[PDB]
RNA sequence: GAAAUUGUUGAAAGGGAAGGGCAUUUGAUCAGACAUGG
RNA sequence: GGAAUACUGCCAGCUGGGACUGAGGACUGCGACGUAAGUCAAGGAUGCUGGCAUAAUGGUUAUAUGCCGCCCGUCUUGAAA
RNA sequence: GCCCUGAAAAUGGAUGGCGCUCAAGCGUGUUACCUAUACUCUACCGUCAGGGUUGAUAUGAUGCCCUGACGAGUAGGCAGGCGUGGAGGUCAGUGACGAAGCCUAGACCGUAAGGUCGGGUCGAACGGCCUCUAGUGCAGAUCUUGGUGGUAGUAGCAAAUA
RNA sequence: UUGGCGGAAAGGCCUUGGGUGCUUGCUGGCGAAUUGCAAUGUCAUUUUGCGUGGGGAUAAAUCAUUUGUAUACGACUUAGA
C-alpha cells in the first residue's frame, strides 16, 4: 500500500541515556553531553556509553518512515484528515490523542472511503 | 547401523578476540580431526550447525538449532573461522557443534 | 574424540602436563589424572623443596587462614599448577575445572580403565638426559603430605591383581592369536588382505 | 490544525528498472558427476540413501533412482551440491530415461499410476545392470554413514 | 495528587558492592503485514 | 661435451574451493563477439525453486554467559585519588 | 661468552601469573600464524568544493540533480536546531461524547535536544504554523525553601536509700 | 541361574547351566515414493509432583518446664509418662 523504498536501516536502535541517568533518580535519562574536565564519556574511553554523533544519521530515502513505509501525518479532523487524499501511498494518518471517540468514527469512516491508511484506529473505541 | 552420524565431530572455542576485546560476530571452531589450514580448505563453506534443547516446544519439538557456516582457517592447526545466522551464546565455549558435508564439491 | 581421559601421571613434567590438560578442559574434555604420585619435576629434590618452601611462607599476615593455602599432597601441588593457567574466578574457569579430577594411585573406576600419556609432557621424551629431576610424592612427604605410605602399601597390592589380571589376558589372546592360525590362510583372508586387510 | 501540510510530497509514481543485464548461462555439473554413478545424498528425505545419477534436468538438478526396489528411493530430483558422488559406476545405455523433466515433476496425497508404472521401466534395466558386479546392491540398500576416526577430507569415496 | 521514601502482591537475581558497554541463549512482551477464485 | 634442475623474473596463459557486498532504477556512454539478423559478463543482480501462519522474522525488556568498564563536578603540569 | 662469588631490611609475594631446564632461559637465522578506531574496496550520515537545471512545461529555487575530497578536540568562536511563560496573525484548530496534568521494563519518529500515539487516572480548559517577547532550560554553588531516607526499634530512658 | 573375586570411593568384575529375541555366515519372496531439490524427522537422564498394584514399616525433635559440670542473649549439660 506503499511506494517501492529500500530495506530500512536503522544504524543505532538503542536510546542514548544520559550518563549516570541509571545512578541518581535526581538525574534524567534525556541525553545531555558530558563536559567535565577528566570525564571518561567525554573524552570516550574504552567501556562507556556512546554518544549520539552525526554519523549515525539515517538514510534520507528511508529516513522518517515507519515499518509500514509511510511518513505518518497527525490529524485532528476531516479536513486535515483530507490533505493526503493524493498521497495515500506516501503518509499515514494519526489521530490526534485529544479528538473525541465520537470524532474518531467519522475521521476513520472518511479514511477507509479515501483509503487512507490509519496508524491509531482502534482508538477510544467501545468493545 | 548403529551409526548415523553425516557429519563431523566439533568444537566451539572461542569468539574472534584479541588479547583483551572480544568478536561475537565471528567464532572459532576446532573440527574433529583437521590439524593444518591446508586440512581445514575443505570444510571452508560448509554448513555448521549447534543444536540444543528447550522447555518450549515450538514446532513440536525441544530441540532446537542455530545454523552457520565455515568461512576460513584460523592459525596454523586446523582451527576455523565460522559465522551464524544469529551468534553463538559463548555460554557454549566448549560445547559440540557439527559440521556437514553439503554443499559438496567433491 | 573421547568421553573421559585417564591420564598415567607417571613420567609427566608438571608444568608442561598441567599446560597441556588445563587446555583440555576449556574445550570440553573431561580429563582424570592419576598416580600423581610418581609425577616429576625437572630440578633435582633441594631445589624444589627450596622452592615450595618459598611458597610456604606466604600467608595473610593479620590472619594465616584466609592468606595462600598450600595444599601439600602431590595431587593438589598439580591442581595447583593447572588452576593458575586457567581463568577459574571466572564461571567459564569454574565449569572448566568441573571437567577434571586428579588422583594419587590409581582408586576405583579407573582401575579397569586404560590410562593414556601426553609425549610432549612426557619426561623421557622432553628432559635432556643427565639433567637432575624430582619425584613428587617425595617432595610432597618432606612437606607435610601424611600418605605416602599408604598409597605405597596399596599401589603394590593394587599392582598384584592388575598382575594376575593382565596374564590372564595375555593367555587368552595367545587362543586367539593361536585359534587365528587356521584362519590366517583362507580366502577370505588373502581377499581382506588385498584391501589393506 | 494538528500538523502542519508539508510543502512538496513526492510522487507516487513507482519507476521501472534500468535494462538489467544479466543472462542466464548453463550450468556445468563438476566432472565427478557423469550419469550412472553412484551418489551419496547428503541431505533431506533420503539422506544417507545410496543412488544412482541418470539425467540433469534443465533447472539444475540430478535424476536419480536409487533404484525403488532396491533400496526405496523413487526417481526424483536431487540437489547437486547436497550430494558425494562416488567412484563407484554403473551402466545406464540400456535406461532411456527421455521422458523425465521439469513438467514431468511438475505440481499440477494420491500416488499417479504413470509414475509407479515409470519407475519399474527404468529399475528393471538398473537392477539388471546392477546385479553382474557382486555385492554392489547389497551395497547400494545400505545406508552411508561417518565411523569413529573418518575423515571426509581425506577418504576417497 | 508527581518524586524521594514505604507496605503489600507478583516475576526474577544474588560465594567480599551495585550499576554500565558490545554480543547472543532463554523467558516475557510488542509488532508490521493484506489480499485470492469458492 | 651435450643436457636437466634449482633461484629469480615476465605472460593482456588456463583453471578449482571459500568469503563479504548487489549501492543504482526507462533510454542516452566506451566497447566486445558475430558474414549476418543478432547477441554480450560492455555507465552497480538476475534467474529458478522452496519455506513462514495463534508462524518465520524483527523491536524492546529481564536474566545468564564471554570480553571489557575506577566517581562525578572542580582547580591543576598532573585526580579514581 | 654463559655460569658461580663479591650481592644485607623491615605485613606475605611477584620475569603480570602459572610454571619452564636439548626451555616456555641466553645469542643467531628461516618460515608460518594472531591482532588497532591505521591502510585498501564498498554502503550510509554529515561538512566543504566544483558543476548541471525553472525553455512552455502542477507539489520544495534558500529547490531537484551530478561529481570529488574530508571527519580527533579542552579553553574558546560561529552555525543549524530542540523545549518554556506571555504577545500580534492564522488553521471558522482540540475539548464535559473528556481539555490541561499525572502514571505506564506498551508502540512509532529524530544522530540528539525532543516529538507523536495507545491504555490507566483525571475534570475545564488547550494546541499546530508564520511572527513578537523574555524574570526561558540545573546535578553540583558547606546554594534557598520544603519534604524523605540509611543510621535504628539503635544510643539510650541507671544521680537524689524503697 | 551355579560358583567365586573385589573395601582406596570395593557398588563392579570373572564364572556354571539352560531358557528367550535377533542373527548380515549363506539363498529366496515382499514393502519404501507424494516428507515433492536442504531447512524441523534418534530420544538422553535429572529432579519434582501427582495416577494406579504389589511388597514393607508404625517415630522423634523443638517451644514450654527443669539441672548448673554451662551461660551476656542464643548456645551448652541435665531431668520429667
Amino acid at each position: 500500500a506503499s511506494l517501492p523504498h529500500p530495506k530500512i536501516v536503522k544504524k543505532h536502535t538503542k536510546k542514548f541515556k544520559r550518563h549516570h541517568s541509571d545512578r541518581y533518580h535526581r538525574v534524567a535519562e534525556n541525553w545531555r553531553k558530558q563536559k567535565g574536565i577528566d570525564s571518561v564519556v567525554r573524552r570516550r574511553f574504552r567501556g562507556n556509553i556512546s554518544q549520539p554523533k552525526i554519523g549515525y544519521g539515517s538514510n534520507k530515502k528511508t529516513k522518517f518512515l515507519s515499518p509500514s513505509g509511510h511518513k505518518t501525518f497527525l490529524v485532528a479532523n476531516v479536513k486535515d484528515l483530507e490533505t493526503l487524499t493524493m498521497h495515500t501511498k506516501t503518509y499515514a494518518a494519526e489521530i490526534a490523542h485529544n479528538i473525541s471517540a465520537k470524532n474518531r468514527v467519522v475521521i476513520l469512516a472518511r479514511a477507509k472511503a479515501l483509503g487512507i491508511k490509519v496508524t491509531n484506529p482502534k482508538g477510544r473505541l467501545a468493545l | 547401523a548403529e551409526s548415523h552420524r553425516l557429519y563431523v565431530k566439533g568444537k566451539h572455542l572461542s569468539y574472534q578476540r584479541s588479547k583483551r576485546v572480544n568478536n561475537p560476530n565471528v567464532s572459532l571452531i576446532k573440527i574433529e580431526g583437521v590439524a593444518t589450514p591446508q586440512d581445514a580448505q575443505f570444510y571452508l563453506g560448509k554448513r555448521i550447525a549447534y543444536v540444543y534443547r528447550a522447555s518450549k516446544e515450538v514446532r513440536g519439538s525441544k530441540i532446537r538449532v542455530m545454523w552457520g557456516k565455515v568461512t576460513r582457517t584460523h592459525g596454523n592447526s586446523g582451527v576455523v573461522r565460522a559465522t551464524f545466522r544469529n551468534n553463538l551464546p559463548a555460554k557454549t565455549f566448549g560445547a559440540s557443534v557439527r559440521i556437514f558435508l553439503y554443499p559438496s564439491n567433491i | 574424540v573421547e568421553p573421559v581421559v585417564v591420564i598415567d601421571g607417571k613420567g609427566h613434567l608438571v608444568g608442561r602436563l598441567a599446560s597441556v590438560v588445563a587446555k583440555q578442559l576449556l574445550n570440553g574434555q573431561k580429563i582424570v589424572v592419576v598416580r600423581a604420585e610418581e609425577l616429576n619435576i625437572s630440578g633435582e629434590f633441594f631445589r624444589n623443596k627450596l622452592k615450595y618452601h618459598d611458597f610456604l611462607r606466604k600467608a595473610t599476615a593479620f590472619n594465616k587462614t584466609r592468606g595462600p593455602f598450600h595444599f601439600r599432597a602431590p595431587s593438589r601441588i598439580f591442581y595447583k599448577a593447572l588452576r593458575g593457567m586457567v581463568s577459574h574466578k571466572t564461571a567459564r574457569g569454574k565449569a572448566a575445572l568441573e571437567r577434571l579430577k586428579v588422583f594419587e594411585g590409581i582408586p576405583p573406576p579407573y582401575d579397569k580403565k586404560k590410562r593414556v600419556v601426553v609425549p610432549q609432557a612426557l619426561r623421557v621424551l622432553r628432559l635432556k638426559p643427565g639433567r637432575k629431576y624430582t619425584t613428587l610424592g617425595k617432595l610432597s612427604t618432606s612437606v607435610g603430605w601424611k600418605y605416602e605410605d599408604v598409597v605405597a602399601k596399596l599401589e603394590a597390592k593394587r599392582k598384584v591383581s592388575s598382575a594376575e589380571y593382565y596374564a590372564k589376558k595375555r593367555a587368552f589372546t595367545k587362543k586367539v592369536a593361536s585359534a587365528n592360525a587356521t584362519a590366517a590362510e583362507s580366502d577370505v583372508a588373502k581377499q581382506l588382505a588385498a584391501l589393506g586387510y | 490544525s494538528a500538523q502542519k501540510a508539508p510543502k512538496w510530497y513526492p510522487s507516487e509514481d513507482v519507476a521501472a528498472l534500468k535494462k538489467t543485464r544479466k543472462a542466464a548461462r548453463p550450468q556445468k555439473l563438476r566432472a565427478s558427476l557423469v550419469p550412472g554413478t553412484v551418489l551419496i545424498l547428503l541431505a533431506g528425505r533420503f539422506r544417507g540413501k545410496r543412488v544412482v545419477y541418470l539425467k540433469h534436468l534443465e533447472d539444475n538438478t540430478l535424476l536419480i533412482s536409487g533404484p525403488f526396489k532396491v533400496n526405496g528411493v523413487p526417481l526424483r530430483r536431487v540437489n547437486a551440491r547436497y550430494v558425494i558422488a562416488t567412484s563407484t559406476k554403473v551402466s545406464v545405455e540400456g535406461v532411456n530415461v527421455e521422458k523425465f523433466n521439469v513438467e514431468y515433476f511438475a505440481k499440477e496425497k494420491e500416488i499417479k499410476a504413470e509414475r509407479v508404472e515409470d519407475q519399474k521401466v527404468v529399475d528393471k534395466a538398473l537392477i539388471a545392470e546392477i546385479k553382474k558386479t557382486p555385492l554392489l546392491k547389497q551395497y547400494l540398500s545400505a545406508s552411508f554413514s561417518l565411523k569413529n576416526g573418518d575423515k571426509p577430507h581425506m577418504l576417497k569415496f
